[PDB]
């Protein structure tokens, strides 16, 4: 890919603190839907 | 392991970007159709009233 | 993070904005469909009355 | 922002242009065609006079 | 830049593009008036 | 604005023609096709008299 | 495009006549439709 | 006045061959178009039924 | 108009023949087999007597 | 194009009349088509 | 197309007089099936 | 009196080749058409029927 | 010319075809005074 | 005319010699099916007698 | 010559060409014959 | 007498190989049009039924 | 993609307010919706 | 003619026997199928005794 | 134009008449078989 | 023990391109084919039925 | 006759024992197919007994 | 094809061999399954 | 033979490894598929209880 | 006879291998397609017991 | 592949390291789901 | 083909062989056929 | 396919090695289906 | 050679591609064996 290794911590870091953003956002939504219509 | 990080030395992360973007509204689409169809539906369930009547 | 403005040093942004404006517009249509063969129809509901007749 | 201007550094005006008449045009078509087939008929509502009778 | 354009054509172009897009935003409300005050929709 | 008349350096004049009469009489024909088929029809609604007859 | 400023100015004016002029027969045509058949 | 110049825009020779494709393919449309209505002259047994 | 042999320099002659040749005998083709399947059929319509019989 | 001043002005000329010759062919033959079966 | 222009009088000439007597032999066709079959 | 110039503008060999096909093609269309009518001369049981 | 014929060809042609053309509609002629005198279809 | 075996100069013989036999061959065949399918059928006529039976 | 044949082989082609296809008139004619003996159709 | 010099036009070897793939077309065409008439020789019942 | 460090923050900044009145229309118009015929 | 070995001098051996040796297999295979369609059938006609049975 | 000689023309033209002729020989013989069997006409 | 040659022989990035798309299709197919089967927990009226 | 050992001279051996083995595997394969729908089945005859009963 | 006079006779001579072996076996075999079942 | 560990001078081992995995995954689909249509289904056989009920 | 060792010197053994190894298994496939649909299948013959009772 | 033999150590104790996390999740998400609706 | 002449008579010899040990092997094959179901 | 033989003899270990813990995988998995489901 | 295998490679190929057809062959034996003692068919 051409990257160095810096490069590939920062862009670790930063891909993993979106994806825990993204799934808190996935956990709410569910959150939300269970409470109004219950499916399990 | 702690050494993980390398993933981005063997994965390009432009197209990593693109096919998860890509590939998370395919399946946004696909589970709400396929739940459109159940009894769960939330249109065409007449709550809170009937608006064709 | 804060350093979240190097995105724009993998994607090429005209692209972004070309794909952003074609997937609105086809997601705005599709909804529309959606919702228009379901009971809240707003055209062929007989609301404030009706025409035809 | 008030550097707004800069969208035509990245978009070419011409292409823009012309996508804009095309899309207009089209979805002209497509709400005539759409709104024709519901009870807001303007033209087979037989107001003011039914003229084949 | 990429499309070639100065900084000034870019300016003018932006002015004009703004001009005629009201313009035809204040038509399309225009209409759809008329078409409230015929057969109302809603 | 007043410079409109700048829009020729960007837009080649004789597409521009060459498109504009053609979707005209595109959409002449389109038209009277819609027309004729709703109870506008001046062909067969048997005005001033039928001939068929 | 290649055309220089004069001829832009040229095509523009005459471009707007002729318009007007399709406009103008579009709306008598329609007028007398009108009188023939009002559908509104 | 300056309308001469439309020349120096359009080929002649295309304004041509599509004017005469265009103007033979409409007499054909209308004349079908008008053919299946009740304005048919051909079967519309006048002046006398012939097949009969 | 006196001027009006100058046609030939712009049409080709050759194309010009063989157009106009083609497109009269589909003519008459056509016209032919529209005439056929009216009431002023001379073949099928029993005149001066019925062979078939 | 590569067409003179001339020689636009002399195709507009006959590109003209013959135009009009063609629409006095077609308002004729109309008028006999309304005299024969009239449809408005 | 390269002709020349007393070619182009000649050609004229000659196509102007065998469309005339092409229209002709129509006309005479015309007036024998409409004394045979009249459809008007 | 100078039509024999018709042939410095057309090929004469495909002009011949042209007029044969159409004329054969011709042929056989008006024969099956007029096969289909009542001028029909094989299926009439003229002068007599053979199958019976 | 285009076709390449010189002017004696071309007239010798001219004839030849003519007469070739006259013959044929000779014969068509009486092919349909036959058919005539079988099968009237007038 | 005396002069026709000039037409040899324009007409090659063997492309000429291939299409007439080509095309009697298939003028034969098409003749032969033509007749068989009316009834001056020669095979199944039962004449001089019927040999299924 | 389009062909590339003189005047003498053109004028012996056309001869058994003539000759070939008198005989294959012939044979025609005497088929046509015998089956109007057999099954007439007119 | 001189029709040897049909083989200095066409050439022997095609020509060969033509007449061979005609003829076998046309025999299997003929044998499958006659097999289908009433002068089938297969499924006539003659000398006698073996299906029976 | 080429784009200096400056031009990324000056792209980022002008793509942020964008998006966030974007979403505020749709906020509205949403609303709108929601008192005029709820479907929850 | 005595002459007839010559034949090879035009046509290629190989060729020659490749082609009679598939054309024998074709023209065995389609006449065994067509033997089989009509009434000699030698398989199913109980003969000697009926299996399946 | 093919290729062969004036002599190669007249001993293919010998052998190719003989061999038509064997062959219309024995088509003539089949049918006769044919005819003897189930005459057609 | 020396099982870890393997990536000597097999491109690592294809690999797990391979295994990314082969599990996700996976997961699909078999959700696809319990939903069809009594298994179903969409359609089967529990806790509630909410179309009614 | 005692010198056929030259066929292969014309013929190439490696092509010939390919299609030979193809063949005769295609042969073995539609001849068990055609058995297999007659009355000549093994399968499905019940003998020495019936298994599904 | 290339091939000389002597290896032309050659193959004549195994060709007409064995085309009258074929047709030697092709003709028993037929007298056996006449043997069997007449179909003439 | 003991001298088996020479197939691999002839077989390259990675096109093996990748035709034995897709053959055995393939293998492993259509045996579930065609177990699943029988009797001996698993899934839609109401055991332990009956869950749509 | 003893020297048929030399087999190999004319066919190529990594393609011989391939193609045993391919037609050995589509010939399995084949095989138990048809043996399952005669009665000696061996899955929905309810035996030891039916399951899906 | 033009990996070296410490690369192939290392992928291969990360690739085993993230595969039995794999099969762990799995492991409990089906200990889940047997747990809901039993199946066998 | 290229093969000289003692190795055309060697592969004739094999051949042959081999041909006639794959007819054996048939026959055997049939006669066990027929003496299982007879099919004439 | 370029291989040595010490590669080969090494290959063919490790594929001897895995091909056998796959098989007893499969009758282990085998032998659990059979104590579940009979089939035969 | 064709192939381009010498001759004691052949017969090297040919001893392990005999020994292993036969253990594959004695295989289906014995798999046949116990399918005639589960199901016979004939
Ligand atoms: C009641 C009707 C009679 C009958 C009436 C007649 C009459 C009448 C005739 C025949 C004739 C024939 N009949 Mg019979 N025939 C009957 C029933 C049959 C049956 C059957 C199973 O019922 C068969 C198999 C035949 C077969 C035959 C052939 C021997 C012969 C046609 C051969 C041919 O066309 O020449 C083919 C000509 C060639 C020159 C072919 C040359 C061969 C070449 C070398 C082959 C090379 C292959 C080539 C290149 C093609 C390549 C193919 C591709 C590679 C795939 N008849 C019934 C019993 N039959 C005809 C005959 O006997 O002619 C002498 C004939 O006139
Ligand atoms: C009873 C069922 C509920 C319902 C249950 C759920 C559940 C559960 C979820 C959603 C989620 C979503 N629903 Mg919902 N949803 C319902 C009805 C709708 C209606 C409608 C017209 O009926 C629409 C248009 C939507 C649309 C949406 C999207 C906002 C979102 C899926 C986006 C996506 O796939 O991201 C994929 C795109 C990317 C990964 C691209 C990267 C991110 C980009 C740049 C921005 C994406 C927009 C973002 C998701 C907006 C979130 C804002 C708020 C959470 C709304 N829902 C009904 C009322 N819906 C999901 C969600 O909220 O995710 C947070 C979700 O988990
Ligand atoms: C009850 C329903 C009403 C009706 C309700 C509406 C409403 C509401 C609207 C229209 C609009 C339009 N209607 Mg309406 N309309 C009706 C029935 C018709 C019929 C018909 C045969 O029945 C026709 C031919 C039309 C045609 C039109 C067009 C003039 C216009 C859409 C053009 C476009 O898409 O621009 C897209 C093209 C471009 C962007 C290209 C750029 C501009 C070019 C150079 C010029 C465009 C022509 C311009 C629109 C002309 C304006 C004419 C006047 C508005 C009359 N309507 C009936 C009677 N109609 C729209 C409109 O008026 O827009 C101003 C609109 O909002
Ligand atoms: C009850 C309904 C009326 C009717 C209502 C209308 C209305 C309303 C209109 C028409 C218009 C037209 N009608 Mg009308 N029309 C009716 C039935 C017909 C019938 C028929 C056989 O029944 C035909 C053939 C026509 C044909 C026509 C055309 C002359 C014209 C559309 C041309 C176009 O699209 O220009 C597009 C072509 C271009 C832009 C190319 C550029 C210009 C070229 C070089 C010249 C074009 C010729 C010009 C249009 C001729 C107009 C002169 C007169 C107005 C006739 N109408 C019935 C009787 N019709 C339109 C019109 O008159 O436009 C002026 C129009 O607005
Ligand atoms: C009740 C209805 C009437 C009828 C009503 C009309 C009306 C109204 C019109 C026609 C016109 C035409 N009709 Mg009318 N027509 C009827 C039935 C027919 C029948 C038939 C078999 O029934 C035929 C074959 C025709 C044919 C024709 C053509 C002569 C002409 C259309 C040609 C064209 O498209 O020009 C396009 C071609 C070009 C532009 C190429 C250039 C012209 C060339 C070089 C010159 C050729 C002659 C030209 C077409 C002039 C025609 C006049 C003739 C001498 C009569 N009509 C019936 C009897 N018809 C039109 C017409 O007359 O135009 C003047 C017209 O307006
Ligand atoms: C009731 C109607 C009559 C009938 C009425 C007519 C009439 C009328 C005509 C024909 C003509 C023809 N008919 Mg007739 N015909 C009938 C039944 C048949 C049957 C049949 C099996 O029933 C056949 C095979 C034919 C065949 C023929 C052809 C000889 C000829 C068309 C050839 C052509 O198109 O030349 C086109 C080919 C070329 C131009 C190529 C150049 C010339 C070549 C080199 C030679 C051609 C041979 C020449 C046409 C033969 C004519 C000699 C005699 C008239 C037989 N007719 C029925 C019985 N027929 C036409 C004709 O006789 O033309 C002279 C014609 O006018
Ligand atoms: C009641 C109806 C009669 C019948 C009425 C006629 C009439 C009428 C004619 C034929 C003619 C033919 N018929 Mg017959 N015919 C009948 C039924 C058949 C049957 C059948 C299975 O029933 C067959 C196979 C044939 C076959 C034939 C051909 C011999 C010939 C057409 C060949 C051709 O197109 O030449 C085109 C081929 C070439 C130009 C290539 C060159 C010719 C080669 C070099 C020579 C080959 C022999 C040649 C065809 C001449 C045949 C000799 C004898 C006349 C048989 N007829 C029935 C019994 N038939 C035509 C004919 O006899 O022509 C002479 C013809 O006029
Ligand atoms: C009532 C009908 C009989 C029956 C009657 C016959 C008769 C008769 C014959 C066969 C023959 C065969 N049968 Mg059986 N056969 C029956 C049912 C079956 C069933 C089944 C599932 O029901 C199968 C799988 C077979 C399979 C076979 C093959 C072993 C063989 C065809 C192979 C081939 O085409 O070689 C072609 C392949 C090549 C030429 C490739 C070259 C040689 C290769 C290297 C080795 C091939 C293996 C060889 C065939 C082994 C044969 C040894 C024994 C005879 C088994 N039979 C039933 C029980 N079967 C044929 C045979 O035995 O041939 C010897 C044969 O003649
Ligand atoms: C009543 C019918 C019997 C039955 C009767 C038979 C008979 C008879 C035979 C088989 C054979 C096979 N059967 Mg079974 N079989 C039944 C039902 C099944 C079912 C099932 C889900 O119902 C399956 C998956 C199988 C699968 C199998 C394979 C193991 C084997 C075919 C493999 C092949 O094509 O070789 C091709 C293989 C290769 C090309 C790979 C080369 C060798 C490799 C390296 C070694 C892998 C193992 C190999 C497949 C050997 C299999 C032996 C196993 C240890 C059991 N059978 C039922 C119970 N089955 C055949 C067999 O056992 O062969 C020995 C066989 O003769
Ligand atoms: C270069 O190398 C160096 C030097 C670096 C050393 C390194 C070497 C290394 C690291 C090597 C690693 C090797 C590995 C990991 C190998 C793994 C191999 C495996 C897992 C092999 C498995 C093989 C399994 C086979 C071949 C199974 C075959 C089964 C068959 C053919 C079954 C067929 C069944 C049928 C057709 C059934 C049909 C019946 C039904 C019922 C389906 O019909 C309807
Ligand atoms: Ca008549
Ligand atoms: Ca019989």
């Amino acid at each position: 890919t051409g990257l160095t290794d810096d490069e590939a911590k920062e862009f670790h870091a930063i891909f993993m603190q979106s994806m825990y953003a993204w799934f808190g956002l996935v956990v709410i939504a569910h959150l939300l839907a269970w409470l109004y219509r219950p499916w399990l | 392991n702690a050494n993980l990080y390398k993933i981005w030395l063997i994965l390009d992360p432009r197209r990593v970007l693109v096919s998860i973007v890509a590939f998370q509204i395919v399946l946004g689409l696909l589970i709400h159709m396929i739940v459109l169809s159940t009894d769960l539906n939330w249109l065409d369930d007449n709550i809170p009233v009937s608006y064709q009547a």
